[PDB]
DNA sequence: CGGAAGAGATTCAGAG
RNA sequence: UCCGCGGCGCG
DNA sequence: CTCTGAATCTCTTCCGACGCGCCGCGA
């Protein structure tokens, strides 16, 4: 229509809302009862808004379009058209002015801000509580001075019209047009630069924005305060009739009501001359009334109707849930749709789903008119309802004709990840269920024990194109968030498949040798073998050769009937190893993966469908059934249950006379408990698990059992090794509601009777997990629309960006144990920099290669042990990412295509699992390798040992191949019994510690002589005449003495001859101090050796919780401080609680001073050299800092690790390009430390494109360009913290990010996804991307 | 339940919601989300504009049907020219540019 | 009459349906030839002992 | 019928521009009227713009050619019976 | 309700 | 031809 | 002994899935 190409905002000046409207409206009336017309200058005045009909005149002067675009003469209503009611807005003129709530109220109060006043000054003056003062020099009062009453008489009865003051709405009007922008513009940064002040600073600046904001969109301030009121169209706050002729009142009327009644006395009481008292009652009524018309319930007490309930504001039509933006801009309804109980149909293929006739007449009701017409059947639109609805059998041939290759979408609510919406070609069956496909049912999350399903049909043939092209679920074989398939069977499927391919050592047939598959097909048809019997069989297989071709090769081999059966379906090319197994629900898995990866997708499908049918057929001819025989209980539970209650009796009579404590008789009981129910379980399995059957020469042989249950459990096709364990073993432990065991674990299984205490405990666990989930799911949804919203403007906009940065990919290791290898997390990812063969220059894998599963398997084989990747993070593209950073993307298995939305894919990647998610002293060597220290400093002593200096080394077990095996992390003075670069075994020590301690080393041998320290003032006496022999113990500041306040206690060391001896190394003598309540062993004047040690020192959350707190940048409570400078640590002035560390620099002359708590243990003893980003203290880790000190690679590692770990504890499988996406959108904002010779001024926050491009251009002139640090806004703020106000107004805090676009006269330029969905055209990417480039090379053209 | 076309609300346009009513389902936000994830613009497009609000687009999308020419023509969603009315209702002008 | 899939009961531990199942079968049985004891109309006092 | 394009879009690549110059084929076939170029088999527009994409007659060159061509047509008919018309003036 | 974040007001410590 | 509010109900 | 800045405390505001189905009531 109107082509725009963007949106502007700002504040209504009074001309211009006087000039939008076509009238004024001057009185509280509607519509009249007698006759259902509107009143002249009411509510619903036709005369202002157009007439109620069209063309149709309000006196019926006017009847038809003869006339159309006239007045009439009798009434000033216009010949129109009824749409005319939706446009034009009325407005209302009030006697008064009247503060608009929005800029007073909103968190800064924009308007006191702007005044500096203070809020509760403001609502006192403008609610009518006090007078306000306007300054003149005859007078000693100042301007903006607060005056209550009793002071206005005071003043007014000296200095009466020498100054003035008036109350809120006119003295705020007054000041605001009385005072000039650019004066205080100026004085407000020379204040900034004169002060000095961070809270001052702070203020100024923002107010010195705030005024150029101001000045920059010229709106005038004062237009704050209105003086006209906008009447929004009758239509959008519509009246409407209700039973017995009443009407239904829209609220917005009734508020329009009231603020018209009075403004109406308002006017009354002024303009015949009322006392003073009573009009100002009657405006503060007014302005509260105006208050409530807007923002009813934003201050005080709400307005609220004969319901008792407060009334819809505008405000809240479009703030909340059930807001304007949230209701209907997004999530319209919709035509052509229907909804139905969905329904198991295995006869279908994999791309077509069973729709009932009805509904596919209902929906294609309008293209069977339209073919009808066209045949010629019927003539006008009125024969074609008429004969549709008599289901005239022509109209189901033609139904039948239409629909033939018409896909339809299938939506299952809540669409959790991308797979919940999908394409099908419909096939038409009686009946009103609506069936599926069982294999993409497994996908939709969905069931069938009552789960509607809503379809929708496209309308046009590009939209239909889409349709087939896109969604067809023949494309979706790989899921988004990793790449192995989604399309995978479970239930009977497995467990068919599972029976046919299982062998028993004894079967009708055993031995005989089949010609090939279709004799082994006969011979189990016939009946004269048994699916389970072994034989050798003749078998053909191909491969793909060296060129591409299909070679074939034929042999025996030996295997079972059932398996050849199997095989006779898998497709040319597949290894015949595959089958001659046992299949389970992973072998299958990694079947069809290995199907799709080695020929193309078609033969990948076929070999799904035929999967599909033989392990259904074949499932129902097996007879796999569960009975009460099957849930065998080991006999031998009996006898352990009544060892472990014998035990139980002991430790408690042990308890009776009293020689343990209470707590640990409850630990022991627990534990012995434990123990016993495991050696239960054990029991159980073994019993179930195997059976002995005569073999085919008569004598007894072990065998896996065919037992039912157990036969549903090995297969995976369902169940758990923890439900049979219920089932037929004894349950076990229960937790009471606070999370502690019950001392008595529940003894009978399922299949014996439950007591009823047994059964009432374990209610416990039962409510525990229904609420568990039912709260879960609200925050699982919630987060999803978080990530969604942060991470929407993300697209592929360009191939490759160039960049030679990236991140190094290393296998996840934690505690000797391999949690992740590097061929997961490197698979699918771009090349960083060329990978070299490891021990040699020569290049393995070049530069900008996608590392696809043959390079991966390249990798292996030369074991390489770190690659370098390019990563989203990192990419140089502006408002986007390149196909090259982001790599493989898993739905397709190649680059991703160029116009692909990216972050909405991750967000919901993330999401979705979450609803998985829960929410309420010696070093051993594992195995071989060699022992390496990541970073150390070590001494060796008398002893043959090695103490460290370094506070934060690691061990690393490393392979022979020079790939690591373990590491793990070594405290601060560890004894180690071993070198660097020595051969390791299982179980070997290598080093020891005391974690209930923290010593301090000497490093050289020598004679100790304390230095700094006094008897009872730094160190007092200790005799331990209650433990032992005698020691020193350092006085605490609350201990020690004054004359200990600055004397701190230390030791030096001493040669032969009492010489000082200075640190190896550098010119500070070799002196150990002593920190605040330390305890050394050893007396004054002892000699001690090199590498010795004299020092005693005393020293969770759940998954959801702890991923919103990663992605909300939530500050930790107790911060580990790093060293921000590279220096060495100092100490120095004392104060209470807090320390002033100092960091002196090496060669830098600028130190730096730290309020360090003391009740944190401090890692420092005045000796430590340190560098930028080393831990000083330790504790929880504050992602800001992280990232201020070490930079974004580091802070992505971190945030990746965490969520990854949280993640496989759970044991979902996401990949990490769709956290570092996340990362990358929270890392938008940086600010500025010098401006170069640019515009921008200092400490603004700047969106990290525009300064990057800013610099850029600044130094493509040669410009000193502008300097920059990057900040890690939560994603909240950074969702808010964009320029595309439409999208943060949808959001959330509507209400702010409003006034704040209007008072800084924002544009959009509708850039995004979400502005462009709330538009209506194209989105700019996937298929939308193509239709944006043309345009905006047009508007390049333009 | 199944709705080709029926009645349509008052003030939003869009079509009514329940089965009594004979109403379409609800093209939720998280299925919006979804049609994002593919690349599918032109049926969001098709979803949006012609099929739910567009007071004429669908009244020609229905005469090309009829005809059996599957063309599409994109107004504007009329929930928007609400949104303005009530933003500019608040006192804050609002407005489109570059017509 | 009605086909059931066993998979469900492992999984969701309804081990009491499968006895209610077994009852059944019994209950019938005895209706089965209390009902024959019946047609073949012998004399009450056998049918009574049963 | 078509069980799945994925030889379409390895042939055209990029998968929404094979959706955007089958749509245009399509479009063209449909209103235009012009015939296909291979057998049609009672299929609809769709599937069969996506079998010629997939023989690799039809390509967004290819219509932009025979979009060119047919534009010279048409400029020829106008100029020729502007033409005519003067001819019947003269 | 509870938890988290922001803004304003009040109190304590350090420096003069 | 309709704005809801409250309530249960199934996903 | 006093003043300013920084830190701490108090008060106020915002947020805690999507989807359908019936019943009642309604200044
Ligand atoms: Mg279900
Ligand atoms: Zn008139
Ligand atoms: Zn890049």
């Amino acid at each position: 229509t109107e082509e725009f190409d963007a949106i502007k905002i700002a504040l209504a000046s009074p001309d211009m809302i006087r000039s939008w409207s076509f009238g004024e409206v001057k009185k509280p009336e509607t519509i009249n009862y007698r006759t259902f017309k509107p009143e002249r200058d009411g509510l619903f005045c036709a005369r202002i808004f157009g007439p109620v009909k069209d063309y149709e005149c309000l006196c019926g002067k006017y009847k038809r379009l003869k006339h159309r675009g006239v007045i009439c003469e009798k009434c000033g209503v216009e010949v129109t058209q009824t749409k005319v009611r939706r446009e034009r807005m009325g407005h209302i003129e009030l006697a008064s002015p009247t503060a608009h709530i929005w800029f007073l109220k909103s968190l800064p109060s924009r308007i006191g801000l702007l005044l500096d006043m203070p809020l509760r000054d403001i609502e006192r003056v403008l609610y009518f509580e006090s007078y306000v003062v306007i300054e003149g020099g005859m007078t000693n009062l100042e301007r903006q001075q607060i005056l209550t009453e009793e002071q206005y008489l005071d003043a007014l009865e000296e200095f009466g019209d020498e100054f003035d003051a008036k109350m809120g709405a006119e003295a705020i009007q007054a000041l605001l047009k009385s005072m000039d922008l650019e004066q205080e513009c100026e004085q407000l940064r020379e204040e900034l630069n004169e002060t000095n002040s961070e809270t001052k600073r702070k203020k100024l600046t923002k107010r010195i924005k705030l005024l150029e904001a101001f000045v920059q969109s010229g709106n005038k301030p004062e237009w704050m305060i209105l003086t006209v009121l906008p009447v929004l169209p009758p239509d959008l706050r519509p009246l409407v009739p209700l039973d017995g002729g009443r009407f239904a009142t829209s609220d917005l009327n009734d508020l329009y009501r009231r603020v018209i009644n009075r403004n109406n006395r308002l006017k009354r009481l002024l303009d015949l001359a009322a006392p003073d008292i009573i009009v100002r009652n009657e405006k503060r009524m007014l302005q509260e009334a105006v208050d409530a018309l807007l923002d009813n319930g934003r201050r005080g007490r709400a307005i609220t109707g004969s319901n008792k309930r407060p009334l819809k504001s505008l405000a809240d039509m479009i703030k909340g849930k059930q807001g304007r933006f949230r209701q209907n801009l997004l999530g319209k309804r919709v035509d052509y749709s229907g909804r139905s109980v969905i329904t198991v149909g295995p006869y279908l293929r994999l791309h077509q789903c069973g729709l009932p006739k009805k509904m596919a007449l209902e929906l294609f009701k309008p293209f069977i008119y339209g073919k009808l017409e066209l045949r010629g059947l019927a003539t006008t639109i009125k024969a074609a309802k008429k004969m549709v609805e008599r289901e005239e059998a022509v109209v189901w041939d033609i139904l039948d004709e239409v629909i033939r290759e018409h896909p339809v979408l299938l939506n299952r609510a809540p669409t959790l990840h991308r797979l919940g919406i999908q394409a099908f070609e419909p096939v038409l069956i009686e009946g009103k269920a609506i069936q599926l496909h069982p294999l993409v049912c497994a996908a939709y999350n969905a069931d069938f024990d009552g789960d509607q399903m809503a379809v929708h049909v496209p309308l046009t043939l590009e939209a239909q194109l889409e349709a087939r092209a896109l969604m067809m679920s023949t494309n979706n074989i790989l899921s988004p968030a990793n790449g192995e398939p989604i399309i995978v069977p479970s239930q009977d499927v497995v467990l068919g498949l599972y029976y046919m391919t299982r062998d028993c050592v004894n079967a009708k047939g055993e031995g005989m040798v089949l010609t090939g598959p279709k004799e082994a097909e006969r011979l189990y048809r016939s009946g004269l073998a048994s699916l389970h019997a072994r034989v050798k069989v003749r078998i053909t297989e191909y491969e793909k050769d060296a060129n591409g071709e299909l070679v074939a090769k034929t042999s025996l081999k030996d295997t079972t009937v059932g398996r050849a059966i199997l095989w006779m379906i898998v497709p040319k090319g597949l290894p015949y190893s595959i089958v001659n197994q046992a299949l389970g629900k992973k072998a299958i898995s990694k079947m069809l993966n290995t199907c799709y990866r080695i020929l193309g997708l078609k033969p990948t499908v076929i070999f799904a469908d035929q999967i599909m049918y033989t392990g259904f057929a074949y499932a129902a001819r097996s007879g796999a059934s569960v009975g009460i025989d099957d849930m065998v209980i080991p006999e031998k539970k009996h006898e352990i249950i009544s060892e472990a209650e014998a035990e139980v009796a002991e430790i408690q009579e042990q308890f009776q006379s009293g020689l343990v404590t209470a707590g640990e008789r409850y630990n022991k009981v627990i534990d012995i408990w434990a123990a016993a129910n495991d050696r239960v379980s054990k029991a159980m399995m073994d019993n179930l698990q195997t059976e002995t059957v005569i073999n085919r020469d008569g004598q007894e042989e072990k065998q896996v059992s065919f037992n039912s249950i157990y036969m549903m459990a090995d297969s995976g096709a369902r169940g758990s090794a923890a439900q049979i364990r219920q089932l037929a073993g004894m349950r076990g432990l229960m937790a009471k509601p606070d999370g502690s065991i019950i001392e008595t674990p529940i003894t009978a299984n399922f299949r014996e009777g439950l007591n009823v205490l047994q059964y009432f405990i374990s209610t416990h666990g039962a409510r525990k997990g229904l609420a568990d989930t039912a709260l879960k799911t609200a925050n699982s949804g919630y987060l999803t629309r978080r990530l969604v919203d942060v991470a929407q403007d993300l697209v592929v906009t360009e191939d490759d960006c160039g960049t030679h940065e990236g991140i190094m990919m290393t296998p996840v290791i934690e505690g000797g144990d391999v949690k992740e290898p590097l061929r997961d997390r490197v698979l699918g990812r771009v090349t960083a920099e060329d990978v070299l063969k490891p021990g040699t220059a020569d290049i393995l894998v070049p530069r900008n290669t996608l590392l696809h599963e043959q390079w991966c398997d390249l990798l292996e084989e030369n074991s390489v042990d770190a690659v370098k990747v390019r990563s989203v993070v990192s990419c140089d593209t502006d408002f986007g990412v390149c196909a090259h950073c982001y790599g493989r993307d898993l739905a397709r298995g190649h680059i991703i295509n160029k116009g692909e939305a990216i972050g909405v894919i991750a967000a919901q990647s993330i999401g979705e699992p979450g609803t998985q998610l829960t929410m309420r002293s010696s070093i051993q060597v594992k195995n071989k390798g060699s022992i390496k220290l990541s970073n150390v400093k070590s001494v060796v002593n008398s002893s043959g040992k090695l103490v460290i200096t370094s506070r934060n080394t690691e061990l690393k077990l490393i392979d022979e191949f020079g790939r690591t095996k373990e590491s793990y992390k070594v405290p601060y003075g560890a004894v180690l019994a071993k070198g660097d670069g020595e051969q390791v075994a299982g179980g070997e020590t290598v080093a020891n510690w005391d974690p209930h301690t923290m010593p301090v080393i000497t490093e050289v041998s020598g004679f100790v002589r304390f230095t700094d320290m006094i008897d009872g003032q730094t160190i007092t006496r200790q005799t331990d005449e209650l433990t032992g022999l005698s020691s020193l113990v350092v006085l605490d500041s609350a201990e020690r003495t004054a004359g200990g306040k600055d004397l701190r206690p230390a030791l030096k060391i001493v040669d032969a001859q009492g010489n000082d001896v200075l640190i190896p190394g550098t010119d500070m003598p070799a002196q150990y101090f002593l920190p605040g309540k330390a305890i050394v062993q050893l007396e004054d004047g002892v000699q001690i050796s090199s590498g010795d040690t004299l020092a005693r020192i005393p020293q969770i959350t759940g998954g959801l919780p702890r991923v919103a707190d990663l992605f909300e940048a939530r500050r930790p409570k107790e911060p580990a401080i790093l060293a921000e400078i590279s220096g060495i640590v100092s100490f120095g002035k004392e104060t209470k609680g807090k320390r002033r560390l100092v960091i002196t620099p090496v060669d830098g002359s600028d130190p730096y001073e730290e309020m360090i708590p003391k009740w944190r243990q401090l890692n420092v003893f005045e000796g430590e050299r340190v560098e930028r980003g080393d831990v000083i203290s330790d504790g929880p880790e504050a992602p800001h800092d992280i990232l201020r000190l070490r930079g974004v690679h580091a802070v992505t590692r971190y945030i990746v690790n965490e969520v990854q770990d949280v993640y496989r504890l759970q044991g979902v499988k996401i990949n990490d390009k769709h956290i570092e996406v996340i990362v990358r959108q929270m890392l938008r904002k940086a600010t500025i430390v010098n401006a170069g010779s640019s515009d921008f001024l200092e400490g603004e926050q700047v969106e990290y494109s525009r300064v990057k491009i800013a610099n850029r251009e600044l130094e493509a002139n040669g410009k000193v360009g502008a300097t920059y640090s990057r900040d890690l806004l939560g994603i909240t703020k950074a969702s808010l913290a964009t320029e595309s106000f439409i999208s943060a107004a949808s959001f959330q805090e509507t209400t702010r990010v409003l006034t704040e676009a209007a008072v800084a006269g924002k544009r959009d330029e509708l850039r995004g996804l979400k502005e462009n969905v709330i538009v209506g055209r194209l989105i700019p990417a996937g298929t939308g991307y193509a239709y944006h480039q043309d345009r905006m090379r047009r508007r390049a053209a333009g | 339940h199944a709705r080709s076309t029926g009645s349509y609300s008052l003030v939003t346009q869009q079509p009514l919601g329940g089965k009594a009513q004979f109403g379409g389902q609800r093209f939720g936000e998280m299925e919006v989300w979804a049609l994002e994830a593919y690349g599918a613009a032109y049926t969001l497009q098709e979803m949006l504009t012609v099929k739910s609000d567009d007071v004429n687009g669908r009244t020609k999308m229905y005469k090309n049907i009829v005809d059996g020419n599957h063309q599409m023509e994109p107004g504007m969603p009329e929930s928007f020219n609400v949104l303005l009315k009530e933003i500019r209702s608040l006192g804050i002008n609002i407005e489109l540019e570059d017509e | 009459d009605i086909v059931l899939n066993p998979l469900g009961v492992p999984s969701r531990m309804n081990i009491g349906q499968i006895l209610e199942t077994h009852l059944g079968m019994a209950a019938k049985g005895i209706g089965d030839k209390i009902n024959a004891m019946l047609k073949q109309q012998q004399e009450v006092a056998k049918l009574r002992e049963f | 019928a078509r069980v799945t394009v994925q030889d379409a879009v390895e042939k055209i690549g990029n998968r929404f521009d094979l959706v955007l110059v089958a749509a245009r084929r399509a479009r063209q076939m449909q209103v235009g009227g012009k015939d296909p170029l291979v057998p049609e088999e009672n299929d609809k527009t769709t599937v069969i713009a996506l079998r010629e994409i997939e023989e690799g007659l039809i390509n967004n060159q290819i219509l932009d050619v025979r979009e060119r061509q047919e534009q010279q047509e048409q400029e020829a008919a106008e100029l020729q019976a502007v033409t005519a018309i003067a001819e019947g003036r003269r």
